[PDB]
């Protein structure tokens, strides 16, 4: 979950 | 009677972070699904908000100390505060004359009736517009505007945060900067800090009302299918 | 030596369903995120494919007997066959002269290099273009084109289907119609049915290669975030 | 799961 958020948060 | 080097360094970092993540030319907006005036504005406003979430994430990553929080807390703060930061940062495009958000183009001018065509009601849009006008009337320095966005982001009283003490200490230092900045650098700002903290309360109320109305969109698949994956994630109810 | 009333009724229903779900004016395409020529074409092609999935669902719901399958089988057939129906139905916009898909506008003209700018490689695009040219060279009657899409959709040899016997019986009746139509109504079509069944095999191979390359997009969140919720659902790996 | 597909399939 929060796949995109984790990516954007680097 | 004077700001310290550490206080000024915080202001410089936050101003730079905002200038890096807010593009006054609005030229990227041509890449969104076009506006249409059935929820004819939902595709364009979904894309606008999704774009804006990415900018808020970029702004947050440059707030001193945010990057050092746990990943779960960083997500918790962004999921609860994203809509508030977007409402705050949109004031930079708001016009008291037009009573609308103006983004360098007539197709990218957003009035209240546009947002009704994305599934929202006057119960949200009337307080939202009154919020924008009151915030615009404060005539905040960009220093104060970016401090307020950072203070709003680093609020510990948000669902899901674990390290309340760490986030409160970060928010405390930002509040100290803002109070000192207003006192030294803002002529006649005796009542300003209190007004700015009031706006943070107003945003909480807009956040609640937006979440309620967003549940209706996300519960109807013909509307939720118009959203973006990022919007679905950030405004969704998943818990890490 | 002649088609029956039930065979003709099937053809009429399938032609009507295709005319209702394929708009030759392509005027809806202005609503997609615009094309850009970093995967600059992925937003526009995601929107095109998402739009096309909705049309394929609408076409499927009007195939005799599809509506009466279980919901799980209807989803199983659509998830496995959607990309194939889209490749098949796109032949109606393909030009042998331009070697490209042309949709009533230069911005909505798609060549091979456009699709490379959405994350795909020549390992998919070379067989895809050769498929389009060979299919166009068959000069199918619209009757034969819609029968082939329906036959492709109602294939029982797809992962996840439970009622193999029901779907095969539907596909059997459609194959009988197509064979009879070619024999009676298609001058010089002695070898046509065999060629059309070959194209169904080619589509299986394109399906596999597309699924492999789509996994790369969906495993990279900076790319999967550009997709639509419907695309994520239909091309995803969830099992009902 | 398949929230949108279920909706579109009526
Ligand atoms: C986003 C930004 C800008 C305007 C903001 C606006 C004006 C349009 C309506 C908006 C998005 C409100 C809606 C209630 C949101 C609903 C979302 C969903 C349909 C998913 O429920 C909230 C803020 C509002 C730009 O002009 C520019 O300033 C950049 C800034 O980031
Ligand atoms: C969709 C339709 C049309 C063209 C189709 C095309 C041309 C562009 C490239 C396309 C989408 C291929 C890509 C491999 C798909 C990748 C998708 C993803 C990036 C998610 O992996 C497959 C078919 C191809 C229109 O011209 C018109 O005929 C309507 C028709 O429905």
């Amino acid at each position: 979950k929060h796949k995109i958020l984790h990516r954007l948060l680097q | 009677h004077m700001l310290s080097d550490e206080q000024m360094q915080i202001i410089n970092s936050l101003v730079e972070a905002h200038h890096k993540t807010y593009d006054d030319s609005y030229s990227d907006f041509v890449r969104f699904r076009p506006p249409v005036r059935r929820l004819s504005m939902l595709p364009h406003l979904a894309d606008l908000v999704s774009y804006s979430i990415q900018k808020v994430i970029g702004f947050a990553k440059m707030i001193p100390g945010f990057r050092d929080l746990t990943a779960e807390d960083q997500i918790a703060l962004l999921k609860s505060s994203a809509i508030e930061i977007i409402m705050l940062r949109s004031n930079q495009s708001f016009s008291l004359e037009d009573m609308s958000w103006s983004c360098g183009g007539p197709d990218f001018k957003y009035c209240i009736n546009d947002v009704t065509k994305a599934g929202h009601t006057l119960e949200l849009l009337e307080p939202l517009v009154k919020f924008q006008v009151g915030l615009k009337k404060l005539k905040l320095h960009e220093e104060e505007h970016v401090l307020l966005m950072a203070i709003c982001l680093l609020s510990p009283d948000r669902p899901g945060v674990q390290d309340h003490v760490r986030i409160e200490a970060l928010q405390d230092r930002l509040c100290d900067v803002l109070q000192a900045y207003i006192r030294i650098q803002h002529p006649g700002g005796r009542l300003l800090y209190a007004k700015m903290i009031q706006k943070l309360a107003d945003l909480r109320s807009l956040n609640e009302e937006h979440s309620k109305q967003y549940r209706s969109l996300s519960f109807q698949p013909e509307h939720s299918m118009q959203l973006t994956p990022l919007v679905l994630e950030v405004f969704g109810s998943e818990v890490s």
